[PDB]
Formats: C-alpha cells, sequence, structure tokens
C-alpha cells in the first residue's frame, strides 16, 4: 500500500466556548493542548521530513498560531502559550478550513496535504455554506480527518468520507491518546494521491578548518550569537543552527541521512506475530527476546525466524523498535 | 436470500434479516393461512414494507387462488411513493432470480 | 539507579587473528577489563545492576542475566558466571564461511528490550537511567545499516545512551549511532591500557557526565550517497514512496516502478 | 401552550442562549410558513448550525414529516399530548365509547395520548439503523399506565434506572449514549 | 486607486524590519523600488448583516441633527403573541440566509536499503577459530595482568589537555547588530533571485525576470563591499568572510548557468 512519507499536516484546534466544559478530568482545552504537545513532538519523531502548522479558531475567526515549520520546539512553545487563551467565542469551519486551504494551495503536489480538525463545539457558524468549500477541497486533494469531541456532528461526517479522511468521536481520555497517535503514521496513498520526485539537499556538519584559520563566523538563519561551526547548505551557503530545516532561500529541503532512515520502517511494517498461549513444545523457559522466564501463558513467534517472545517483548517490538531482534540475524 | 419460511420458501432482496423479521413473517403467514383479519405492529418505518411485500408475493405464488391481489394503503402520497420504490426493487430482484418476466402487475393510484 | 549493559564485540575471526599475531592484547584481557568495569559499576551502589552481551557471527548470547578468597559474594557470582559462559560460547561454534562479519545490530536489539523488560518490573518509586557501553572490535557490515539505524532511533525515544568504545577501527555507522542518542564516543588507541579509560570516561554516569571533563566528541560525517554508486552526494532526488536517495533525475526510480508524470 | 412557553422563555434569557447555541425554528398553523420553516430546517441539519424545530403533536407537519439519520436526532416531547377537554366533538365520540364497547373515558383519553405521542416520537428510528435518543419531558410518562400503553419495542428498551432521570442526570446519559453510537459498528 | 500608497503607509511604521530593509535598497540607490512590491462594534456589525430593514433605516436615518445614543434606543422598540414566533422564524431565517451567500506497492530491489548510503584467506578463519579456542583455557588473571601502573600513567597524561584523545570570543557586541541587519538584506533579495533560479523556466516571459533579477545581483552586490570596507578598516580582527561566499557562490551559479544557457542555444 503506497504511503506518502512527506506530509504537511495542520492540527486545527477550536477555541470554542464548549472547550470550557471540563468533561475530561482537567479542563478540556488544557487536556487537548497537553496531549497535543505529545502529538506534535511524536509526529516529528516519526516523520522528520514532514512539517506541521497549527491554526486556532475562536470567535468566528481563524488565526494562524504557528506557520509551517520543521522545528518541534517552536511549535511546542506555542501550545504552552495557548493554554492561557481566553477560550471564548464560536468556531467557523469555513474560516478555519479556508485558512488552511490558502497556505496549502501553494504546497507541492508530491507532498500529501492533510488536516486534522479537533472539533469541540458541535456548532459551526460560517460566513459561507461549507458544502461548497468541500468541492474545492476534493479538487485540491486536501485530506481532512476530523476528530470530534462529545458529538457525532453530521456536517463533518460527509467532510471526512467525501474528502477521504476519517471521522471519530472521543470515547474517553484514554481513547483520546489512541486516536491522535494513530494519525501520526503516514496515511496510505489513495488513487487520487500522486507521487513525484522531490529535490533534496544533504548538508554536512562543519567546524573551523584548522585552529580557527579561514573561519566561517555567522550567527544564525531563523538573539543568536556568533557560531564557530554549524550546518550549511549546498546552495544557500547560509549557516543553519539545526536540521532538518527548509531552505530560507533555495526552497529545497535540507535533511541528513538519519532523518530519512527514521521513516524507512514505515515501508517495512512488521507482520504481527501469532499469539499462542500454550507452551507448544517451547521448552525454553527464558524468553529469547529478553532472556527472562515466561511468567504468563503467552508466546509470540515469527514466520521466518520462528523465535519466542514474551508479552513485553512482542508489544515493544511492534510498537517502537519496529523490527524483530532475533529475526534480524 | 431465499428464506425457508415455515409455510413455504420466500425470496428476499436484502442480505440479512433481524430476528424480529422472522417473527413478523411467520405471524403474518399465520393470519394469511387462517384467512382471517388481524392486526400487528412493527417498529421500523422501513424494512417492514419489504418483508410485508415479499411475504405476500411468495404467498400469492403458492396459493394464487387464495389471494386475488394485494391492496396496500399508505397515509400520504409522498409516503406511498417510497413504497413503490421498495416494490420496484423487489420485482427486479425476483425477476433476476427467475431470469424472465412473469405475469405480475403493480401500480399506484 | 543505573542499569548498565556492556555489549562486548567478541568476533572470533578478528579476535582470533590477534591470537595468531601473538599480539600483546588478547580477548581474555578484554573480557577481564569488561569484567572489572561491571564489577566496579555495581561497586558504585547497591541499587545499580548490570548485564553483559556477547556478539558472534551467528548469534548473541547473554553473559549475565562463598568468599573462598575473601571476596564479595555478589560480584563473585558475576566473576564465575561470565567466565564459564564466555568460554562455552567461544569453545563451541559452527563454521560458516559465507557469514563472517560481526553482528551488532541484533545484539543491541536484545539489549534495548532487556532494559525495557527491567524498566517495567522495577518499582515506579525509583527511576532507572539505562546505558549501553558498546565495545566494538571489528569492522561493521554494510548490509546491517537499515536494521542498526532503527534500534538507534528506538534508543533515542526510549532515552538510553549508546556509549561506543570502538577500538582498532572507526566504524562510521557506530559513531553515527552514539551521536544521535548523545552517547560518548572514545577511540582508545592503547589497547593494553583500555581499562584506565572505562573507569574514567565511560564509568561515570549520565547524572555526573555533564559536570565532568571528558574528551570532546568527534566530528560526524553525515554523508549521503546515491544507490547507483554509494558515493558521497550533496543533492539527492528522493521520491514519495521509496524515500531513497538517488543520483540524478530519472523518468522512474527503479526501486519504485511508479508512473512518474513529467512536468 | 407552545406560544405561552415560547413567550415565557423569550422574556427570560433562556431563549436567547438557545439561539446562540443552535438555530431555533417554530411551527405555525399556516401551511405556507410551515413548509418554508421546515425547508430551512433541513438545510440547518446538513450544516453545522443545527436547528430546533418547535411543533405541535397534532400538527399536520408532525404526521407528514419523517425524520431520518441526522434529522430530528433527539425527539423531545414537552408534555403528554392531550386534546383540550372543552371541544364538544370529542365528548360524543368519547362518552359514546363508554356506553358502547365499554371503554373508560380516561382509558381512551390516555390511549389518545400515548398513540399520539408514540406517533410523533417513533420517527427517529426510520431505518438503516440510525442512532437517536427520544426524551419525554414529563413525569406523567413515568407512570406505569403510560409506560404499558407505550409501544413494546420502545418500552422494553426503557429501564427503571433511566425512567425518571433528573434534568441534569438525563443530559449526562444523553451525552454518554451518543458517544457509543458515534463509533462504528 | 492608489492601493500601493495605502499599503506602504500601513507598513511604513507598523513593521520596522519590512520597511528597514526596503529602504536600505534605496538608501544607496541600488535599483528602483517598483520591483520591490511587484515581485512580492460587534453588536452593530451583527445587526448590519442581520436585519436588512435596519440597514435600510440606517442609510435613510444616517446621523443628521441626532445622536448615536438615540439610535441605540430605537433598536429595542394574541396579536403580540404570534409576533414573537413570526419574528424568531424570520430572525432565525435571516441569520441562516446571511450565512448562505448567493495502490498496493511492489518493489524489485529491497536489499539496497539494508546497505543504505553509508559506504564500505578461508584457512585464516580456521586458524583464527582454533587459535582463539585455545586462548582462554586460563581465566581470571585480573590480579596483575589486566593493568600495569606504567601503562596506566601514560593513559592519564593522554587524557590531559595536551595529551592525545583530549585536544582541550564574544569581544565584539555592537558589531553584532550591524552584521545581523546586513544578513537579512541578503536574504530578502536572494529569495527572489533564487525563487525561480532552480527551475529551468524555458519561456520568454519567465526568463525575463531572471535576467532582470540576475542583473539586479550586480547592483545589490555593487554596494555590499563598500559597507564591508568600512567595517574592515577598524581592527582587522574577527574576519567576516561568510558573507563573501554567498555572493561569489551566487555569482558562480549565475555565470555557470549563463554558460550552460549559451551552450544549450
Ligand atoms: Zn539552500
Ligand atoms: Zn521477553
Ligand atoms: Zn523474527
Ligand atoms: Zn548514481
Ligand atoms: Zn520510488
Amino acid at each position: 500500500v503506497r504511503l506518502g512519507m512527506m506530509r504537511h499536516l495542520y492540527v486545527v484546534v477550536d477555541g470554542s466556548r464548549t472547550m470550557e466544559d471540563q468533561d475530561l478530568k482537567p479542563n478540556r482545552l488544557t487536556c487537548t493542548l497537553k496531549l497535543l504537545e505529545y502529538f506534535v513532538e511524536e509526529y516529528f519523531d516519526q516523520n522528520p521530513i514532514s512539517q506541521i502548522g497549527i491554526i486556532v479558531t475562536k470567535s468566528k475567526r481563524a488565526e494562524k498560531l504557528t506557520e509551517l515549520s520543521g522545528n518541534p520546539r517552536k511549535h511546542i512553545t506555542s501550545l504552552k502559550k495557548a493554554v492561557d487563551m481566553t477560550c471564548h467565542g464560536e468556531p467557523s469551519l469555513y474560516n478555519s478550513l479556508s485558512i488552511a486551504m490558502q497556505t496549502l494551495k501553494h504546497m507541492p503536489g508530491h507532498t500529501s496535504r492533510e488536516v486534522l480538525i479537533i472539533f469541540s463545539s458541535l456548532t459551526t457558524c460560517d460566513p459561507s455554506n461549507i458544502y461548497d468549500l468541500i468541492k474545492t477541497l476534493k479538487a485540491a486533494k486536501i485530506r481532512v480527518s476530523v476528530i470530534g469531541l462529545s458529538a457525532e456532528v453530521r456536517v463533518c461526517t460527509v467532510l471526512a468520507r467525501e474528502t477521504g479522511g476519517t471521522y471519530h468521536v472521543i470515547l474517553d481520555e484514554s481513547h483520546y491518546k489512541e486516536l491522535l497517535t494513530h494519525h501520526v503514521s503516514p496515511p496510505p496513498a489513495s488513487s487520487s494521491s500522486e507521487c513525484s520526485l522531490i529535490r533534496m539537499g544533504f548538508p554536512q556538519h562543519t567546524i573551523a578548518s584548522l585552529s580557527d584559520q579561514d573561519a566561517k563566523p555567522s550567527f544564525s538563519m531563523a538573539e543568536p550569537g556568533l557560531t564557530l561551526g554549524g550546518y550549511f547548505c549546498p546552495q544557500c551557503r547560509a549557516k543553519y543552527c539545526e536540521l532538518p530545516v527548509e531552505c530560507k532561500i533555495c526552497g529545497l529541503t535540507l535533511v541528513s541521512a538519519p532523518h530519512l532512515a527514521r521513516s524507512y520502517h514505515h515501508l517495512f511494517p512488521l507482520d504481527a506475530f501469532q499469539e499462542i498461549p500454550l507452551e507448544e513444545y517451547n521448552g525454553e523457559r527464558f524468553c529469547y527476546g529478553c532472556q527472562g522466564e515466561l511468567k504468563d501463558q503467552h508466546v509470540y513467534v515469527c514466520a521466518v525466524c520462528q523465535n519466542v517472545f514474551c508479552v513485553d517483548c512482542d508489544v515493544f517490538v511492534h510498537d517502537s523498535l519496529h523490527c524483530c531482534p532475533g529475526c534480524i540475524h | 436470500m431465499k428464506l425457508n419460511v415455515d409455510g413455504l420458501l420466500v425470496y428476499f432482496p436484502y442480505d440479512y434479516i433481524y430476528p424480529e423479521q422472522f417473527s413478523y413473517m411467520r405471524e403474518l403467514k399465520r393470519t394469511l393461512d387462517a384467512k382471517g383479519h388481524g392486526v400487528l405492529e412493527m417498529p421500523s418505518g422501513t424494512g417492514k414494507t419489504v418483508s410485508l411485500l415479499a411475504l405476500i408475493m411468495a404467498y400469492q405464488r403458492a396459493y394464487p387462488l387464495e389471494v386475488t391481489k394485494l391492496i396496500y394503503c399508505s397515509r400520504t402520497v409522498p409516503e406511498i411513493e417510497k413504497v413503490i420504490e421498495e416494490l420496484r426493487k423487489l420485482l427486479n430482484f425476483y425477476e433476476k432470480q427467475e431470469g424472465e418476466k412473469l405475469p405480475f402487475l403493480g401500480l399506484a393510484l | 539507579l543505573n542499569l548498565l549493559v556492556i555489549v562486548v564485540d567478541a568476533n572470533p575471526i578478528w579476535w582470533g587473528k590477534q591470537a595468531l599475531k601473538e599480539s600483546q592484547f588478547t580477548l581474555s584481557k578484554c573480557i577481564d577489563a569488561v569484567m572489572v568495569l561491571g564489577n566496579s559499576h555495581l561497586f558504585m551502589n547497591r541499587s545499580n545492576k548490570l548485564a553483559v552481551i556477547a556478539s558472534h557471527i551467528q548469534e548473541s548470547r547473554f553473559l549475565y542475566p562463598g568468599s573462598k578468597d575473601g571476596k564479595y559474594e555478589l560480584l563473585t557470582s558475576a566473576n564465575e558466571v561470565i567466565v564459564e559462559e564466555i568460554k562455552d560460547l567461544m569453545t563451541k561454534s559452527d563454521i560458516k564461511g559465507q557469514h563472517t562479519e560481526t553482528l551488532l545490530a541484533g545484539s543491541l536489539a536484545k539489549a534495548l528490550c532487556y532494559i525495557h523488560r527491567m524498566n517495567k518490573e522495577v518499582k515506579d518509586n525509583q527511576e532507572m537511567k539505562s546505558r549501553i557501553l558498546v565495545i566494538k572490535a571489528a569492522e561493521d557490515s554494510a548490509l546491517q545499516y537499515m536494521n542498526f539505524m532503527n534500534v538507534i532511533f528506538a534508543a533515542q525515544k526510549q532515552n538510553i545512551l549508546i556509549d561506543a568504545c570502538v577500538l582498532d577501527s572507526d566504524s562510521g555507522l557506530l559513531q553515527q549511532a552514539c551521536d544521535i542518542t548523545g552517547g560518548l564516543y572514545l577511540k582508545v588507541p592503547q589497547m593494553p591500557s583500555l581499562l584506565q579509560y572505562l573507569l574514567w570516561v565511560f564509568l561515570p554516569d549520565q547524572d555526573q557526565r555533564s559536570q565532568l571533563i571528558l574528551p570532546p566528541p568527534v566530528h560526524v560525517d553525515y554523508r549521503a550517497a546515491c544507490f547507483c554508486h554509494r558515493n558521497l552526494i550533496e543533492i539527492g532526488y528522493v521520491c514519495s514512496v521509496c524515500l531513497s536517495i538517488f543520483c540524478n533525475f530519472s523518468p522512474i526510480c527503479t526501486t519504485c516502478e511508479t508512473a512518474f508524470k513529467i512536468s | 401552550y407552545m406560544e405561552s412557553t415560547v413567550a415565557s422563555w423569550y422574556e427570560q434569557g433562556i431563549l436567547e442562549n438557545i439561539q446562540r447555541n443552535k438555530l431555533l425554528f417554530i411551527e405555525t398553523q399556516d401551511g405556507a410558513e410551515t413548509s418554508v420553516a421546515l425547508e430551512k430546517y433541513q438545510e440547518a441539519c446538513e450544516n453545522g448550525r443545527g436547528a430546533i424545530l418547535l411543533s405541535v403533536a397534532r400538527g399536520k407537519v408532525s404526521e407528514g414529516i419523517d425524520f431520518v439519520h441526522h434529522y430530528g436526532r433527539a425527539v423531545i416531547m414537552f408534555g403528554v399530548p392531550y386534546v383540550y377537554t372543552q371541544s364538544r366533538i370529542l365528548k360524543a365520540r368519547l362518552e359514546y365509547l363508554r356506553d358502547q364497547f365499554q371503554i373508560r373515558e380516561n382509558d381512551f383519553l390516555t390511549f389518545d395520548a400515548m398513540r399520539h405521542a408514540a406517533q410523533c416520537v417513533g420517527r427517529a428510528i426510520r431505518g438503516k439503523t440510525d442512532y437517536g435518543l427520544m426524551v419525554f419531558a414529563d413525569k406523567r410518562f413515568a407512570r406505569g399506565d403510560k409506560r404499558g400503553k407505550l409501544p413494546r419495542w420502545i418500552q422494553e428498551h426503557l429501564t427503571d434506572a433511566n425512567l425518571n432521570l433528573t434534568v441534569d442526570e438525563g443530559v449526562q446519559v444523553a451525552k454518554y449514549f451518543l458517544r457509543q453510537m458515534a463509533q462504528p459498528f | 486607486a492608489n492601493k500601493e500608497l495605502e499599503e506602504k503607509n500601513r507598513m511604513l511604521q507598523e513593521d520596522p524590519v519590512l520597511f528597514q530593509l526596503y529602504k536600505d535598497l534605496v538608501v544607496s540607490q541600488v535599483i528602483s523600488a517598483e520591483e520591490f512590491w511587484a515581485n512580492r462594534s460587534d453588536i452593530i456589525e451583527s445587526i448590519f448583516r442581520t436585519y436588512p430593514a435596519v440597514k435600510m433605516k440606517y442609510a435613510e436615518n444616517v446621523p443628521h441633527n441626532m445622536t448615536e445614543k438615540e439610535f441605540w434606543t430605537r433598536f429595542f422598540q394574541e396579536n403580540s403573541n404570534a409576533a414573537i414566533i413570526k419574528r424568531f422564524n424570520h430572525h432565525s431565517a435571516m441569520v441562516l440566509a446571511a450565512g448562505l451567500r448567493k495502490i498496493a506497492l511492489n518493489l524489485k530491489k529491497s536489499d539496497r536499503y539494508y546497505h543504505g548510503p553509508t559506504p564500505i584467506t578461508s584457512q585464516d578463519i580456521i586458524n583464527s577459530f582454533q587459535s582463539i579456542r585455545q586462548e582462554m583455557e586460563a581465566y581470571t588473571p585480573k590480579l596483575t595482568q589486566v593493568l600495569s601502573s606504567s601503562a596506566a600513567s601514560s593513559t592519564i597524561t593522554a587524557l590531559s589537555p595536551g595529551g592525545a584523545l583530549m585536544q582541550g570570543q564574544m569581544v565584539p557586541n555592537d558589531i553584532q547588530s550591524e552584521l545581523k541587519h546586513l544578513y537579512v538584506a541578503v536574504g530578502e533579495l536572494l529569495r527572489h533571485f533564487w525563487s525561480c533560479f532552480p527551475v529551468n523556466t524555458p519561456f520568454l516571459e519567465e526568463k525575463v525576470v531572471k535576467m532582470k533579477s540576475n542583473l539586479e545581483r550586480f547592483q545589490v552586490t555593487k554596494l555590499c563591499p563598500f559597507q564591508e570596507k568600512i567595517r574592515r578598516q577598524y581592527l582587522s580582527t574577527n574576519l567576516v568572510s561568510h558573507i563573501e561566499e554567498m555572493l561569489q557562490t551566487a555569482y558562480n551559479k549565475l555565470h555557470t548557468w549563463q554558460s550552460r544557457r549559451l551552450m544549450k542555444k
């Protein structure tokens, strides 16, 4: 199944009044922002080439809280700042979606544009009928997958399925973590999705040549002090503090090899290991994965290496490591 | 989806039927077998009509002399229109199953 | 507490070459030095616990899950268990000419989950700061790049420090591994005096590593290369499916077979 | 009664707040206004504004209209539907049934409400298994006589636990129930 | 309409950086400013859109020998019973009316990833395998064999700042601000110059702006070294050479592509 590795996703957060209601244990807005901060960092940690941008809508107006960027820390700072937001007004999907459309209209065709609307107040007061905006989205192939809160809103139901996205409603706080983490993984590319080669640039960390001879002093490029050494660009030739960052001049993505390698495991998903509770002639008391005695009647095995893994080993392997330890041999 | 009803075998266009439909059809057949007027209630606004319509059609084929024709009345013309759609769908399903036209007529006044 | 894990790279093909060369340094001393480091580590505090892992071309087997000489009982078990286990692995080993490169990625893979297994069982009251003191001793294998990169990222998310201690060779991959997770990288050139390094560089833990002077990190060449040649390339043309660095613009990348539309 | 309740709410701030939360539509005797109001109501349901259609149980709109998925999601019944006890026409119809066929006046009178109430509340379950909750804002429905005369399918779902939920209590269960139906099969 | 003049006035003082850089291109008279931009309450408002009658009344009742406070007073001011229901339906209808304006993947070479971009007899294994097997018949030599003082002493010296494996200035502050301002100026003008440079753009109208932009590189770069000369002739310390590489590298791309364009022709 084709997957779009690079994606420009917008996490539209609604500053509606209904967010005031403390349906969750803490304030509803704070819980999303607190948990969304986990999503932002994790999203970057599972798709470095991708970038994110947050739009906050309240009082019938949508304001871009943070433009598209590749620095998780910069976005994280905005989330904490928004925790103190007044949280008064009424959201407007047309205003929010339109703002995302304008910035995403000029994005490259190869990258998979996406939008994740965290809808809280079921109402949607918009200057123009939103059904018309749907027609534009399908042509613009912008995936919109709402995650409703405490409501199965009708208008977003057609929005998700017509536009290709998925619609969900929060069963509880624990279920809320599950939903956002699911969206972290790149979505499969459908027929409408198209793939195209994208120019890429690989910089090399550089320092003073020899005892600060013919040095290359420079401060930064987006209160930066002088830097003896740092990253550079094949074309900009402008010092960059951290990678991966999009060129401020070339417009060509700058990214090192490891960041790309972070996204390979998506192409190679790990086949689920059959769970056989009985020992099944497994005389090895020690779990191969962790060299620990199997204290529970559960076992996992591959279709190639045919090894034995306990509950923690298999759960861990599929979740984070994304590769079978013994089966690598 | 041919249903082996207790009285006879009855065709059905949709794939599955809830347990209430089984209870509905058998009770309806019992009244038809007894040839006596009766009353029954079904919750669903839609779904009863196809079950009600399908059972009558099957009963007609088994005992055409028993029932001359079906007079199915509905409250409002906008509502009765939705019924003929259900009947029209059923006939095509039955026609496809049989593969040929049969001397069956259905019209709304 | 701190849970140390020592990944000793005991490659018989390379280590045995030292025996043939009759060099001063030998695998036996290497095990003894690591043994001492483990003993010294657990020496630091009761709460501290350690482990050991050996690497072979076939697989990796853990070397670790009275006072006859007047010794501490616990460390005595460590001394006996590793010595008995290491000899068994070295003495018994099948021969496969096709596969001779040392296996390290899988060896680490066992460690990462092992720490996770310990991290779950330990009481939530005490926080555990795990570490991996990888000790390479032979050149790495090209085919192992993909698997090794994944485990390194897993360590980053799981907050484990990969303290590489390569010797006799500078594996560009391993030094790349340690940098991602913030682990130190020391290339000891005096193998006989290896042990003085560990008790000074590696032994101090992440808690005190910052407030201490240690050798500066080595510059890392994050090179990129096309699949055509494997040569350094500064501009790569990746697609949206393969995510593979390629040499020059092509109608369709071979590893994708996609219907790229020109424009 | 609808106008009096509407006017009373209008004087207080309750009505204005409801306008803020969701659009509000009302029914009138004239058919022309009813068709336009309902026509606008359907559009509101399609959009995210929503709508609150106030109507009368005996209204020709209630019988003619059918509510489906994302239409009339939560049917609210304000008071047991009873005809005015002054219309002399019902008396000859009513008192006669007591003399012939031996039906108590209260029995038929209550039967005249549950059938009428059931007519105007059974629409949300039209078909295709579209979720929906039917709330009846009257303690009279809690009486055993009303519950028994209620249709079996509705009544069997009803339980004593939720039989007489408080206004606050009823809202909370409504929120929780919708969550369950929101997720797929 | 003089829309451009209004936009400049709005951003004349609201944003310092945007106007600071735009002026700088004209401070030294580099190029014309035309190319600069060419390339790059609630209650009344709700009533304004809510009630068309109020809009008609407002136009006809525009303040004339009256006060806005009085106009506010006029707002709130079975026959009456039905009016509210009708008004709500009309008011609700008006509010609604206002809001309604008129691929499975397959691959042939997967081993390539296994050895990614990272770059790079038989009896010898037998000899090593057996020789090592006989190495560790003796164990636990730690007492003296593991380390010796003479080797230990050398290691500590190596760890010294002058030793092996252990190799071992914010004086200007006001110059820092000047350098920052210059760098931003390069980015603004480089951005447009590089905006369409990578793309071939083999079109007459597309190529013209590049030629104009390419010529502008000479003009903007003409004044750059003059400011450098002023800064250079202060102390001749802490050389600022990074700026030069951008200009020459930009020049190299300009000339190299110019030759390629001639070669293509
Ligand atoms: Zn660049
Ligand atoms: Zn295990
Ligand atoms: Zn396996
Ligand atoms: Zn190539
Ligand atoms: Zn490809």
